[PDB]
């Protein structure tokens, strides 16, 4: 149980999901106010969210303007949310644990 | 022309956020107050605003080519950061003639405030002004009568009025609450008042209330030669009820009932207005519940949005606050919607929290009533504040008068007309009211011992640095 | 015996903080959550707010001694901190029965949330429940007709009913809003609405709306051969006008009708739950307006409280939010105010909010309606959460359907009974919603396409970490 | 930025990769203790990491004890790292955008 | 213009009518809840309030309890008010001085 | 605890403090420069430091252009000091508590 | 069905049996009978879903001469005012008076929502 490098793996992995989900965040703002340009953006993500910080950097080039948008998105909720996530983590962990033994067990 | 039907959901800001608007004279505009939830830009949570409270929903629906959306939806058209504040905006949404029904506040508050506040993506709301246009204000009736019809009625000219809440709030049978009325108004004060929460109880139903209040009512006016009322109070469970109670006061020849406009509801207010009017009898309003939703500056709907709506839908007294007394009241904001309650025409003004400027088309003003937890030490400031037009009441600064009631309420009455006739004379009120009420505590006892009581902190410390 | 008047200033605490009171069963019983300003301490803080909400004010009065105070004073008896919270604490504050009048939700809320929330004194106030006494639920009426009556009238048995709200909010003239009415209601909805703020408008009168859409309420129900009802919104300036609309839908043998019950205000609510059931029709409850209130937890009055409010004033439809859809709602309290708005008989759980234990006496349930941002995707978990015995509502849900409406109401049509169906075989809707849905998307090409549509952010990530 | 949503759905999504990181544990663990048991897992594990709980209940039916132990693990690791997982991604975000922001803007 | 003398012994002067004002809070709750001890308090207080950590420490050998209120009192009070005072301070004399040249100059 | 009425009387204590501050500055400034002024004004002074507003309106009928001396330094010593005044007053308050709370409880 | 009468009880008896016969639509001469009476009568028929066919019976008399009196253009903006779905307009070419260049300005007046000075 190496903690540094698990938290480490653990981080990296949720900044990683919070840029996926700026991404749909700014994906459905562009719904509403650019639908060729979330046409676009959609079009371009697909296949590429598995890493946060090289999507980033390939919207860059494309459509700099976008990219900073999306920084400020995951920068946003996480700012709004992580607070939260340890106690959701933990406490959905200990009940979604004790209800596979209450079903089974 | 009808663009195509596109299903899906797109952004409202692409058809609600309006930079480039000009609002129209017959444009309904209102200020909020926001803060977006983290991720949700200030120009999505404003265009959000404006679609769920005029026409707009979640997803694109294809009804809205059957009709002409440009000139029905509502219109984001300004957003501005709170000056020193996170995450704090305002958004001034334009709202077309069209959207309201004529006379109606239930409705304008209905598509206002009657989503939006509960917008996942929105951490808080706090609708600060609504600009009535004229064309809309002329559907409405407004107040009864209104402060100048009021005076001319009652004989009252050239200070302002006194009134007075019996105590304690519930408990007294229906006998001794005229009992305690009877004294109060021989006194020296104008009006007395049911409590709010005073409807029928066990203890005291309400037509014996109204039997035993008319009597005291005659034997004061009686006894001091001047006009005497007391707000009977006509909050009923039912518009029936309401009416039943209303027209038992008239019956008994009351001058002026009482309503509870926010636990009645504006639709059973209107109704009672309208009554009012065709019946001559004068409309005290009490504000009760309203704190539960004007307090905090995050959330909610600010006074002086109430008090429009309450001058729309009629009243010919509403409670104002007293910034001085028990419960809370912010100065510059009292003297804001204190004018907008009063006056024909209030220029915009932050300062005192107007957003927008204000006209009413010659329709009446309400007299502000500064109560709660004030005594006979605020009355300079009472009057240097609200000025003449105003009812200024003592509950428990007259029935709590150390000698018992009928010193209390010489001790108010005193005090009213000493400070009546000091403005008539010419003396400044704000400045001079301490002196006063100094002045006649010399020759009224129990005026000097109430003046004593209430008085209230003092500080006084100290000199030392001596050379 | 009455123990000798001193005028002055007492704090309340000497009279109204009662930490040994032994609450009874006929007393109301109330559970604030409350902040004192720094200074004031949460007894004192506690008292006033009992104080201020039955018997007291500011100064000690001598008509207190003319009846018996104990009898009829509030008593707070309990204060606990709110554990984890700095300057946060519960008071729970008993009310005695005669304080109130019999059958009145106005009166009640006057006392209770009054004056209160604006005192100086404390920073915040937030009322998070009431236990009603069994005497006092027996003055009321309650439901005009409540769940099990309402499904024996429609013959809608084994599963949640479906409705819909007509977009855009505004703008659409009365024809083509029945026509939307039809299409909806042909393609397997139970029922479709007004919106909230549909009332009378320039674009839409009212009576205009209703007999357009009778029309189409005959024509579905003709067609599919099942009950079809869509509620007319009868909120209205005036109780008169309010009892007019209403009227006019009972000519028109309309089976259904709503009401803005917090715009429109309870004492209206109260006049036309009662004409509901003098009349045989049923009564759907909006509840805008609520969120001004009941959002944040520091200040207002939770929605809990609201919801047994207007059980009590009347309603037989009252929206409890989705929890999953685009505005609040959180799941521990909704599953509690839920059973506070169907059950007979809720035991105290602070896990889901309730913080008193209320019984109803055999008063009718009321269904709740879960309505807001939802679509397909949305279905097993709204069946899960609510069970058969509440109302699902889609608007933008069936009326943004990629091919327009028809096909949008196909798919709502097909979605529902395909879960009913599901329900009534045993299958449980929570878990095997989804492919319940995903089974008649298989041969409803515009269900399928709606799942598509409105299927909402997923995440899919990835395995490297090979040996 | 459907916020009760997004934390919802993050904090599902650390539960799967915490029990995929327990699942790293336990199997190294087996590397020690009983290689054959190790390989059993490894095999039935590949491809099935998926749903976290989905895994749990299908190890559950095919071996209760070690589905048991994987459960106990992620329980474990959220508990020891979860409280410092909220400062690690605000910063993470803020240093990955201030670097971003920095050389292009 | 010594200004850490003159910032000193203006704090000291607000601490000690910050005291005074503590003071009256608890004065007005007891003359509520005990009426006899209000009395006390009031006659015991008048002419010692000129320097506020000279009355506490005499209050403490008659009344401990109370001591420990007032205390508890001030330093609400503090707690609630001070950062509103330098604003309310500076604009009151610059509104004050403002309108003393109005009326004259 | 009525706060605002608390603070309100509060800044009204605190600039007639600073009037009183000011005036002893003045002083010693004509001290220096002007011995005869400072005479007159040490003696029209003494006992008349109870309210400011008061003080600063009767010495400008008197003398029209040190009432304003008064008023600028009032003003300056308020623009200095009083954003330092909410710390030392709330720990303050604090440490002197602290202290007799030590020794007594 | 013309419910055109000499009080205003008669007037609502009339337009009442209208009703209970399931009538869409009477008419009211609101000049001969007035302004007081056919506001009275435009309410109702919004009231009772029934369609306000309105003569302007005595018209000329008042709108005729070019010199004395009040131009029909007026007498239409009234009419829409107080309540009436259908007014009569003239013809221009038929057997009584009306210019074309006026009809055209207050048939646009009786229908639209902004009419430009001209």
């Amino acid at each position: 149980m190496n903690l540094k490098q698990i938290a480490k793996d653990t981080a990296k992995t949720l900044q990683s999901y919070l840029t996926y989900q700026a991404l749909r965040t700014v994906l459905a703002q562009l719904g509403e106010t650019n639908p060729p340009l979330a046409l676009w953006l959609h079009n371009f993500s697909a296949g590429k969210v598995q890493d946060g910080e090289k999507y980033i950097e390939e919207l860059f080039l494309e459509k700099p303007d976008l990219a900073l948008r999306i920084m400020t998105v995951r920068e946003h909720i996480a700012e709004e949310i992580a607070e939260f996530l340890p106690e959701m983590v933990v406490t959905g962990i200990q009940q979604a644990n004790m209800e596979k033994r209450r079903q089974h067990l | 022309s009808a663009a195509g039907y596109k299903a899906g959901v797109k952004d409202y800001k692409l058809t609600y956020y309006t930079p480039d608007y000009t609002p129209k004279d017959t444009d309904l505009l209102a200020a909020f107050r926001f803060s977006p939830q983290p991720g949700v830009p200030a120009d999505e949570a404003g265009a959000a605003i404006a679609a769920e409270s005029s026409t707009g929903t979640w997803t694109t629906v294809w009804t809205d080519l059957l009709t002409d959306m440009d000139r029905y939806k509502g219109k984001c058209y300004h957003i501005e950061p709170v000056q020193g504040e996170e995450n704090s905006y305002f958004a001034f949404i334009a709202y077309p003639l069209d959207l309201f029904e004529e006379g109606s506040v239930t409705n304008i508050l209905t598509s206002i405030v009657g989503n939006v506040f509960g917008f996942k993506a929105i951490r808080s709301l706090r609708l600060e002004d609504i600009r009535f246009p004229v064309a809309l204000v002329k559907t409405f009736q407004g107040p009864p009568h209104g402060i100048q019809v009021e005076r001319d009625l009652l004989n009252k000219y050239g200070r302002p009025m006194l009134g007075c809440t019996i105590k304690p709030k519930l408990g007294l049978s229906a006998k001794n609450y005229g009992r305690a009325v009877y004294e109060c108004l021989r006194g020296g004060l104008d009006f007395t008042k049911d409590d709010e929460n005073i409807n029928s109880q066990p203890f005291q139903r309400w037509r014996d209330r109204f039997l035993f209040v008319a009597d005291a009512i005659h034997k004061s006016q009686a006894e001091t030669g001047e006009i005497k009322g007391h707000y009977l109070n006509v909050t009923a469970p039912t518009c029936e009820e309401m009416m039943k109670r209303a027209e038992f006061a008239k019956e008994l020849g009351m001058p002026i009932i009482m309503h509870d406009f926010l636990t009645a509801g504006f639709t059973a207010n209107t109704t009672l207005a309208k009554w009012c009017r065709d019946n001559g009898v004068l409309l005290h309003i009490h504000r009760a519940m309203h704190a539960v939703i004007d307090r905090q500056r995050n959330h909610g709907i600010h006074f002086r949005v109430l008090a429009k709506c309450l001058r729309l839908s009629g009243g010919d007294h509403l409670h104002s606050g007293t910034v001085v007394g028990k419960l809370e009241g912010d100065k510059a904001s009292t003297l804001g919607f204190v004018d907008l309650m009063r006056e024909d025409h209030i220029e915009a003004d932050r300062s005192r929290g107007v957003f927008f400027t204000q006209d009413w088309a010659s329709m009446p003003g309400v007299l502000p009533v500064a109560s709660g937890g004030i005594h006979v030490w605020h009355m300079p400031a009472l009057v240097e504040i609200f000025g003449d037009d105003s009812v200024l009441q003592f509950g428990g600064g007259t029935l709590g008068h150390p000698w018992g009631n009928a010193p209390g309420a010489t001790a108010n009455r005193v005090a009213l007309e000493a400070c009546v006739q000091a403005r008539n004379e010419g003396r400044d009120l704000y400045r001079e009211g301490g002196d006063i009420l100094r002045e006649a505590g010399k020759w009224s006892p129990e005026l000097a011992a109430a003046l004593d009581l209430w008085k209230e902190i003092k500080f006084e410390f100290e000199t030392m640095d001596k050379l």
